[PDB]
Order: C-alpha cells, then sequence, then structure tokens
C-alpha cells in the first residue's frame, strides 16, 4: 500500500 | 473550621452526560458521522516505458563543450556502440525506481517508429500508466507550434513529429520527460492539444503529467561540470548528481576525490549501510519538502499514488536545484510552487558532506565503522519541540513525513511511535495530518510485531485512528490485525485504562461488519471479554464490545448463552456508574432476537426480566437504552404484546405496563422512545426500531486528548458565604420593614404556589400551578426567563430547590406526581436545558434536595421515604416511614448529612437517619390538634434542634429532640390554617402564613417581629393560599405569594 518500504 | 459543614463540596450532575449548549450529544441524538477525504483507491502504476533518444553523436544540431550521457562517454565507445549503451544504462537507471514495468527502448528514430513504440505501450498497459522519456540533445528546439524533433531512414533530415499525434498515440494514464532545450515550448503546446474546461484549477482536465527540464527561451548547461544528461541524471540517478554538484560547487572540489562517490559502498536497499542510508535521507528530505509545500490533494497524487511518479517527482526536486545553478528553470504540468531554498535542503547538505567526508576512510579498508547519521535523531527531537512550543492549528509540524520515514526502520521505531501518538493525541486534526502523511498501511503492518515495548502505544495510535475513521474495520480484519488486540486483552500487561482502548478499538472493528464478527468470534472475544468480568470505563467497554458482537448475529448469541453472558452481564446493572448500567442494557438487549421452552426462552425471558427491573433507573442514559432493547424485544413480540394490550386497556403484561410508564417519562426523549415501542406494537420495516446511542456517545471519550478559573468563583462565593453566616447570626436582627422592595405581578391566574431566593444573585423564582416557571430578578424589575416545566397535561408543582449553588446552580422543579426535572440555565432569556428528569417514588409528593450527601428524599402520601443519590442516579434507599398516614411536609438537614425530617397528616413528626440499619430514630408528636404538619425545617445551628411544626392549626412548636420529647417553646402564629411557614437557614428568624391574609414574622425565641397583611386586589376575599413564604439563605429577605397574583418581597431596613 505504501511508498516506502518498511523493516520487520 | 466547622463551618465547612455549611459549605458541602460536594458536586452533581457535572458529567459528560450531562452537557451543554452545542452538544446535545449527552444523549438522544445519534453519533455524528464523517465524510472522509484522504481517499483515492487507486494504487495506480506504471507499467511501461518508452525511452526515446535523439543523438546523432558527433553532428551537432543547427542550435550551438559538455557532452556525458547517462554515465557514459559517447565519444569513447564510437557512435553505434555507444548509442546501445547509453540506452541500457539510461533503461536501468529508470529499472532502479520500478522494476516491474516493461522498458522499450528506441535510439535516433523515425516518426513511424515512435507510433508504434507508443502504440505498442498504450496496448501493453492498458488502464496502466505509460511513461514516454524524450532526449532531444542531438537535434533542433521544440517549436511554438508544438513540435518534438527525430529523424527519417537515412539521418539526413531532422522530421517534426508533432505533440497532437504524440498524445493521440499515448493517452488518459500516462506521463511525459523532455531533457531537451526549450522544453517549456512542449508543455505550452500539450495545454493547447484540448478543449478548454473540464476542471476546476489552473488549466487541467485528463491525467497527462509532463516533467520539462528548462523553460521555453532557456537552454540546457554546456560547462563540463554538468553532463547533457543533467534533467535526466537528477531525475533518474539523484544521489549520484546531488553529490557530484556539492563537490564541485559548495566545498570548492579540489579537496575530495570526486570518484569516490561512484565507489560508494552498500547497496540503496540497506537502510545500514552508508550508500542505502543516503538514499533514505535524500527520500526523507524530498519527501518532506513536498508534503510542506503543497496541498493535500496534489501531494497524494504525485508523491503517493504511483511509486514511479513518487521517485519522479521527488527526484524533480534535486533538478528544481541544480538546473537552477545553471541558466535552466524545469516545470512539472501539475506546476507546484518554489522548492529550491527550502530550510531543509540544509539539512541535507550537512547529511552529504558528513558522508563525503567519512567515504575517503572506508575505502582505505572495508571496516564498517559506519557511524548511522544524526539526521533523523536532529528530527525527532525538533518535532518534539513542536509538540511542546505552538502546538495547535497554528501550521502543520513539518517534521511529520520524517516521523513516518523513521516508522519503517527499528533504528528509532519506539520514539517515533510515541511521538506520533503524542501528536494525535491532540485532536481529529492531528489524526487527520498523520493520515494525508500516509500513516495508515505502516502502522498496520506493524501489527505482527510481538515487541512488547510497542503494543501499548500501537493500541493507543490506533483508539486515535479508529475514534476518527471508523471504516478502517475492512483493512483491520483483511491483515488479522484485530488479533493484536485480542492478545492485548488477554495480556500480562497492565494498566486497565490501556484494556479498554483494546475493547474499543475491537467494538469498532466489530461494529455493523459481519466479517470481523466471524473473525473476533473464532478468535473467542466472547471468552476473553467475559473472563474479565468477575475499573468503570473498562466494564463500560467490555459491554459495548460483547454488545455488538452479537448484534444481528445468532451463532455469537448462542454463543453467549451457552457461556452464560446473562449471568456475567446482569449484576452490571447495578452499578453505580449510569454509563456502565447503559452499557450493560445494550449488551443483553442486543443478546435478543403457546407454551414451549427451548433453552432462548430461558434466557429471553430472563434477560427482559432483568432490564424492566431497570425501565425506572435515575439516569435517563439507562432508561433511553432500555426502551431500545424493549423495542428490540417488542418487534419479535407483536402477537403476545398485541394480546396483552388488550385486557390491560405471563412476562408480556409486565412489558406493556413498561412501554406505557415510558411513554410518560419526564424525560421527553425517554417518553418519544416509549410512544415509538408503543406504536411498534400498533397502539396509537425493520426501519421503525428506533437505534442505541450508549456505543456512539461513548466513542467521543477516545476523540479527546488522554481549570483554574473553577476554583475562583468557588471561594468567590464561600468567603461570601462564611461572611454572610456570620452577620445573619451575629447582627441583633430589627423589625420587619413592612413597605415592601417588590410587589411583583406574575400573572398567574390561580396564583403563585411556591418561591425560592437565589444566593449569590439578586434572583426570584416562582411557579404556578401548573408549573409555569418564571425567574424574576428584583434588583432590576424585570424577567429574566420563564418556563413550561412540561407539556403533560396533569399538571402539580411540588418543590423547588437549587444544586450545586456554590458553582453554577441547577434548578430542581419537583412535581406532585413525584417527578424530578433539573435545568441548566434558567437564568437565561431562553436558552434552558433539561440535564436530568426521572419519576421518585415508584399522591402529593413532597421532596427535599440534600447537597452535603448528594440525597434526594422523596415521598407523600405512601408507606415510605425514598433515597435517591445523584451522583449515581439510583434508589439507594426505600425508608419505611412507620406512620401509616400521609408525609405532608420533608425536611433534610444541610448540616448533617444522611440525617431527615418529616411531618405528617396526623400531626406528629419524625427524625430518620437515613444511614443506619433502622432509618427511624424517634417519633414525637408536639402540638396537639391532629392536623397536617404544613411545615418544618431544622433550627439555623449545628444540632439536631428543630423548629419544625407548624402545624395547619396553627401553632409553631420548637423541639430540642437529643433532650426531650416536648416543646422547647410554642408560638401560635394563628387562629387555625395555617397555609406556609419559613424557617432561615442561618438567621435566628421564622416566618408564618395565614390563609387570613395575613403574614407573621418571628424570632427564634418567640418574639414578633412584624405583622403583614397581604390585601387583595379584587373582592374575591381568596388570599387563602398564602403558600410561598421563603428567606434568602444568607440575608434577612422574606419572599410572600398567595392565592391572588402577586410575590411581594420584604426586608429588615
Amino acid at each position: 500500500a505504501g511508498v516506502f518500504d518498511i523493516d520487520l | 473550621a466547622t463551618s465547612m459543614a455549611y459549605l458541602p463540596q460536594t458536586i452533581v450532575l457535572c458529567e459528560l452526560r450531562h452537557d451543554a449548549s452545542e452538544a446535545s450529544a449527552p444523549l438522544g441524538t445519534s453519533e455524528i458521522v464523517l465524510v472522509p477525504k484522504w481517499r483515492l483507491k487507486e494504487r495506480m502504476k506504471t507499467g511501461c516505458v518508452a525511452l526515446v533518444l535523439c543523438l546523432n553523436i558527433t553532428v551537432d544540431p543547427p542550435d550551438v563543450c559538455a557532452r556525458i550521457e547517462a554515465w557514459i562517454d559517447p565519444f569513447s565507445m564510437a557512435p553505434p556502440k555507444a548509442l546501445e549503451t547509453i540506452g541500457k544504462n539510461l533503461s536501468t537507471q529508470y529499472e532502479r525506481w520500478q522494476p516491474r514495468a516493461r522498458y522499450k527502448v528506441q535510439l535516433d528514430p523515425t516518426v513511424d517508429e515512435v507510433r508504434k513504440l507508443c502504440l505498442t505501450c498504450r496496448k501493453y498497459a492498458k488502464t496502466e500508466r505509460v511513461l514516454f522519456h524524450y532526449n532531444g540533445h542531438g537535434v533542433p528546439k521544440p517549436t511554438a507550434n508544438g513540435e518534438i524533433w527525430v529523424f527519417n531512414k537515412s539521418y539526413t533530415q531532422y522530421i517534426p513529429l508533432p505533440i497532437s499525434e504524440l498524445d493521440s498515440w499515448l493517452k488518459t494514464p500516462s506521463i511525459y520527460v523532455f531533457d531537451c532545450s526549450a522544453a517549456r515550448m512542449i508543455l505550452n503546446a500539450f495545454a493547447e492539444l484540448h478543449d478548454w474546461g473540464s476542471s476546476g484549477s489552473s488549466g487541467s482536465s485528463r491525467d497527462c503529467i509532463l516533467l520539462a527540464a528548462c523553460d521555453v527561451h532557456e537552454t540546457l548547461p554546456q560547462s563540463v561540470e554538468f553532463p547533457a544528461d543533467v534533467f535526466t541524471s537528477c531525475l533518474t540517478t539523484p544521489i549520484k548528481m546531488a553529490l557530484k554538484w556539492f563537490c564541485r560547487r559548495s566545498l570548492l572540489k579540489e579537496i575530495i576525490d570526486e570518484s569516490l562517490i561512484d565507489r560508494i559502498p552498500g547497496r540503496q536497499n540497506d537502510r545500514k549501510t552508508l550508500l542505502g542510508e543516503l538514499n533514505w535521507i535524500f527520500t526523507a528530505v524530498t519527501d518532506t519538502i513536498a508534503w510542506n509545500v503543497l496541498p493535500h490533494e496534489l501531494f497524494q497524487r504525485l508523491f503517493r499514488q504511483d511509486l514511479l511518479v513518487a521517485s519522479l517527482f521527488r527526484n524533480f526536486l534535486l533538478a528544481e536545484r541544480i538546473m537552477r545553478s545553471a541558466n535552466c528553470n524545469p516545470i512539472s504540468h501539475p506546476m507546484l510552487p518554489p522548492t529550491h531554498q527550502h530550510h531543509m535542503w540544509d539539512a541535507w547538505d550537512m547529511a552529504a558532506e558528513i558522508c563525503l567526508s567519512q567515504l575517503p576512510q572506508l575505502v582505505l579498508d572495508p571496516s564498517t565503522e559506519f557511524q548511522p547519521s544524526p539526521f533523523f535523531t536532529e528530527q525527532l527531537t525538533a518535532f518534539e519541540v513542536w509538540l511542546d512550543h505552538g502546538s495547535e492549528h497554528k501550521k502543520p509540524p513539518e517534521q511529520l513525513p520524517i516521523v513516518l520515514q523513521v516508522l519503517l526502520s527499528q533504528c528509532h521505531r519506539f520514539r517515533a511511535l510515541v511521538l506520533l501518538g503524542r501528536f494525535l493525541d491532540m485532536g481529529s486534526w492531528a489524526v487527520d495530518l498523520a493520515l494525508s502523511v500516509g500513516i495508515f498501511p505502516y502502522v498496520l503492518k506493524l501489527l505482527q510485531t510481538t515487541t512488547n515495548e510497542l503494543r501499548q502505544i500501537l493500541v493507543f495510535i490506533w483508539t486515535k485512528i479508529l475514534a476518527l475513521d471508523k471504516s478502517c474495520q475492512i483493512d483491520l480484519v483483511k491483515d488479522g490485525g484485530h488479533t493484536y488486540f485480542i492478545r492485548f486483552l488477554d495480556s500480562s500487561g497492565a494498566f486497565p485504562e490501556q484494556r479498554a482502548m483494546a475493547a474499543f478499538v475491537l467494538a469498532v472493528i466489530v461494529d455493523g461488519h459481519r466479517r470481523g464478527q466471524e473473525a473476533c468470534l473464532e478468535a473467542n472475544l466472547i471468552g476473553v471479554c467475559l473472563g474479565h468480568l468477575e475499573e468503570p470505563l473498562f466494564l463500560q467497554w467490555l459491554c459495548l464490545c460483547l454488545g455488538k458482537l452479537w448484534e444481528d448475529f445468532m451463532e455469537a448469541q448462542i454463543m453467549g448463552r451457552e457461556a452464560n453472558a446473562f449471568e456475567k452481564l446482569a449484576p452490571l446493572l447495578s452499578e453505580p456508574q449510569p454509563e456502565v448500567r447503559a452499557a450493560a442494557v445494550f449488551a443483553l438487549g442486543t443478546l435478543l432476537d403457546e407454551f414451549d421452552d427451548d433453552e432462548k426462552i430461558r434466557a429471553e425471558d430472563a434477560i427482559i426480566k432483568s432490564l424492566l427491573d431497570v425501565v425506572s433507573d435515575g439516569s435517563p442514559l439507562v432508561r433511553a437504552e432500555v426502551a431500545v432493547a424493549l423495542a428490540r424485544f417488542a418487534f419479535g413480540h407483536k402477537q403476545h404484546l398485541k394480546l396483552a394490550a388488550a385486557s390491560y386497556w405471563a412476562v408480556y403484561s409486565q412489558c406493556v405496563r413498561a412501554m406505557f410508564a415510558l411513554a410518560k417519562d419526564p424525560s421527553p426523549r425517554i417518553a418519544s422512545l416509549g410512544r415509538r415501542v408503543l406504536s411498534i406494537i400498533g397502539i396509537e420495516e425493520r426501519s421503525l426500531l428506533p437505534l442505541s446511542t450508549i456505543y456512539g456517545w461513548s466513542c467521543g471519550h477516545f476523540s479527546k486528548p488522554l481549570s483554574q478559573e473553577i476554583a475562583a468563583k468557588r471561594e468567590e462565593k464561600e468567603k461570601f458565604a462564611l461572611e454572610h453566616i456570620a452577620k445573619c447570626q451575629h447582627s441583633s436582627i430589627s423589625k420587619l420593614n413592612n413597605n415592601p422592595i417588590a410587589n411583583w405581578d406574575t400573572r398567574f391566574e390561580t396564583g403563585t404556589k411556591t418561591a425560592l431566593l437565589h444566593p449569590f444573585s439578586p434572583i426570584v423564582v416562582a411557579a404556578d400551578e401548573n408549573e409555569r416557571i418564571r425567574v424574576w430578578n428584583y434588583e432590576e424589575a424585570t424577567l429574566l426567563n420563564g418556563f413550561d416545566n412540561h407539556d403533560f397535561p396533569d399538571k402539580g408543582i411540588s418543590k423547588l430547590c437549587l444544586i450545586n449553588e456554590l458553582d453554577d446552580s441547577l434548578l430542581l422543579v419537583a412535581s406532585c406526581d413525584g417527578s424530578v426535572r433539573i435545568w441548566k440555565n434558567y437564568a437565561t432569556k431562553g436558552k434552558q436545558k433539561l440535564v436530568t428528569g426521572f419519576s421518585s417514588i415508584q399522591l402529593n409528593a413532597v421532596v427535599d434536595w440534600q447537597q452535603q450527601s448528594g440525597y434526594l428524599y422523596a415521598s407523600g402520601e405512601t408507606s415510605t421515604v425514598t433515597l435517591w443519590d445523584l451522583e449515581k442516579e439510583q434508589l439507594v434507599r426505600s425508608v419505611p416511614s412507620e406512620s401509616e398516614c400521609g408525609v405532608t411536609a420533608l425536611s433534610a438537614s444541610q448540616v448533617h448529612g444522611g440525617q431527615l425530617a418529616a411531618g405528617f397528616a396526623d400531626g406528629s413528626l419524625r427524625l430518620y437517619d437515613v444511614r443506619s440499619p433502622e432509618p427511624l430514630v424517634c417519633a414525637t408528636r408536639p402540638h396537639q390538634k391532629v392536623e397536617r404538619v404544613v411545615g418544618l425545617s431544622f433550627q439555623p445551628g449545628l444540632d439536631p434542634a428543630k423548629v419544625v411544626s407548624a402545624s395547619q392549626a396553627g401553632d409553631i412548636q420548637f423541639l430540642d429532640l437529643r433532650t426531650t420529647r416536648d416543646t422547647y417553646l410554642t408560638i401560635d402564629a394563628h387562629r387555625g390554617s395555617l397555609t406556609a411557614l419559613a424557617v432561615h437557614r442561618h438567621a435566628p428568624i421564622i416566618a408564618s402564613g395565614s390563609a387570613k391574609q395575613l403574614i407573621k414574622v418571628f424570632s427564634l425565641q418567640g418574639e414578633q417581629l412584624g405583622i403583614i397583611r397581604y390585601y387583595p386586589s379584587f373582592m374575591a376575599q381568596k388570599i387563602g393560599s398564602v403558600s410561598c413564604l421563603t428567606f434568602h439563605p444568607y440575608q434577612v429577605l422574606l419572599a410572600a405569594g398567595a392565592a391572588d397574583s402577586f410575590v411581594s418581597i420584604y426586608t429588615h431596613d
């Protein structure tokens, strides 16, 4: 959904 | 001092369920529905990319040194290999921003080649966006007739391709990049291609986006410090360009090896490598500028919609800056404000210098002693500074887009989330700002983070989000987010206010959403909640959650029964908090839906019985909920309830009682609900049912963050009172000034029946026999307000009292049928709202209010005195009077909480201590005629002695009940027909009235202080109901009214 990546 | 008995600190009915002017929210009304704006569902994709490259190598066009392109020297490779490599490079340069899209290259093409290129791209990416990249460096400049230049086969001529025919080949969803001189000329052509209109902005219509390198007159740079590919290499390779520009300009250049920029360690994805962290900071910097500069709608389209347009428009702000330095001014079609020289490029310049100096030594050895840049930490601190000072609707916080970027890395995740929550807390506007940046999906993905460090903050963030926008249901359930909060309910993580939020978040997840209900049903949310049922907000929200879960969903209802939910919910119907009880009624209410018994009939009979026990509740909030559950029940049992209503005009006759009871309720909003329930039965298709409001009202608690002048006017009145208490007591009170200070015409046709002097202002209140309420000023000789206490036909006034004298007085108005109505703003010209209304006594009702204890005592021609606790709005006690005749008069002591005096129809007198296991303290006759006690009161003092016992016979009897039964002192006011009595609160003085027109003031020792004779205004000879005698609480002011139509006021000169 977002433009930027996420780290988990 | 002991005079703290005289000044009670107990405030009552000043809670959020008793709300005032703007908000009719309190209850009755449905919750405020919203209409969102941040909504563009179409996550758009650029599916196909056409790179057109018009450069003859060593053949300049005749509109003329620097010649690098796509970071290649085109002279170094020879023309045909050079032009291949530049095509390959530029493709991969773009491809890193959008790897899942098709890239087609066209080198020194014909018009015919460009036609098929464009027609093919459009045919590939039907609705998806197509990107056209043009590079007209080896051809002449675009015309004022709106032309691009290409070739013919043999490369002998420059052929003009008009913009019209390009825009025919590509269509609606498309975006353009023009890296050529005089590039505006193309955008001006585009603007004139279509008919003007089709929009409400500067000059738009289609979904055609256009990036161009320079203005109409301008030409691209020629110095060697820039390449030819400047605009492209900004847009497509920003970091490499930004640094190479930084070296050659700012630091002066010859100190720093420039080619280290090509050999920067790491990859662009890893935020923990020096390269990717620099790329991260860039995105963060650029994206922040765009957000603060652009409006909501334009930013969302360009910077949030398409991963590639977001990249291109981010990287365009670097072009905005660099090109500028080289006599070039680029323009996008959605135009966007001036972006260069923003206080934020400063932060980039700093981070890039700190990077470039470090770079020299990381090459000496891959030491990986790469210190993460302070940038992020530095910026979150400037967000904290904003959150303290100027933290209003005083322009956005600026750092907000950067707070989002930090949520993407564990590095400073907790403080970012903390500060975000701190920001969301300040209001709906701040939730609207956060969601606009694009916090929703990242905060949503964080619902898979097991780190207990977070969860307490994450529940709170989601509380604030769901308090604004209910619709996030769908997204939360689809990702299994609901489980995150169910875990939190069953967690060992302390603090039950956090658990209420969890229950609220789940209640909203479930609210009218069967996908969510079913998901939470499988997740055992009935068990989780019901486990806790064995703090008030937490209890409130367990019920609201449970209620919403089974609502219109019979599987859950079955599960609730066979988990004994009724057996656990029912005990909350007694709880002191109205909010809780009302929520408990809701939950049991939504469990619903000849001679037969299956499982459910046992439950639903037991449920409705337990609801009918709370029909008579003191809080209207509760009563409203009981009527809705009754409406629901009434829907299902019309067959039975009509037959019950036939004979009235097992359990169904009880329901009919309650329906007609509700229809005659004092609070008219409850009454209208009762009238509704009746009409459902057919006394005078689901859409006719009234809807519960307890959930909607409670939700407002969360959409609200989680003073000094309150004490100011409190101490004002306390100082005034304490002083006037001592003066009332200590001044030797003289005779009555028979010249009255007013003789006010009420215009009551039958006359004044009861009256009330205000302590801290110059106000009278009077009441008709039909309960019209006037508010006469005596210092201004004017009317402040006029009422009708209720519209019902059967009228009758019993009592007028002030509630919260020390801080904004509410006017209690007791009616002879036992109804009690409490009004705010009764002194205002016509803005006077009913705060609460309930029926005490469940006749000739008599009532009294005790501010000290919060108790309302009410009785009349009944066996019992009924006790109401108004902090709870509950029927705390039913005391038997033990008289076998009616309570005619009723005085509660101001000083001693709990202790009550009562006069009786037979002339008898009783003390009660309502806080004792046996309430009746003593029962005495005094005065011995067998006529009703018309009035009584405790003596002005600090004991349980008693003026009391004006009998209608005419004798006022004083008695001290500590020592003796018989009387202190008798004074014969009147030969028969005593019609009223007045006993001062503090001053040693009393007064009494007769049906023979006459009023007599007396000392407390028994002296006459003044006779008065209310003369009649015509010859009816009916001044026979001298009903309202009453003293000013803190002053020696009498106030007299009768069966005529005048309220006269007196004083003692």
